[PDB]
């Protein structure tokens, strides 16, 4: 019965573990491609606009 | 820093365009006005250096 509890203690264990990790990756990876999109956005916008000014 | 060096090179080729037509159109007014003060003018003073 020990031996049994330990293994369905391990196996849920692992799959919150597993749960915990996708989750907080897949934020961070959305988080930064939201603001590396915007970023390189900005300086097109601006070097195109600062062009034809300076032209 | 890409829009001031794109300008910087700009501003740089205009001044020597302009310079260049500006030589140009001293050269022009010079050579008319060396033909009505006479070219038989310069040709003794020529002859100095020689």
């Amino acid at each position: 019965e020990q031996l049994a509890n330990a293994r369905r203690d391990y196996e849920a264990e692992i799959a919150r573990a597993r749960q915990e990790a996708a989750k907080i990756v897949a934020q961070a990876q959305e988080r930064a491609k939201q603001q590396e999109a915007e970023i390189i956005a900005q300086a097109r916008r601006e070097a195109e606009r600062l062009k034809e000014e300076a032209r | 820093a890409q829009a001031e060096q794109e300008r910087i090179r700009m501003l740089s080729e205009a001044k020597s365009q302009i310079a260049d037509l500006v030589t140009l159109t001293a050269s022009r007014v010079l050579g008319a006005e060396l033909q009505a003060r006479g070219h038989d003018a310069l040709i003794a003073e020529s002859l100095a250096a020689l």
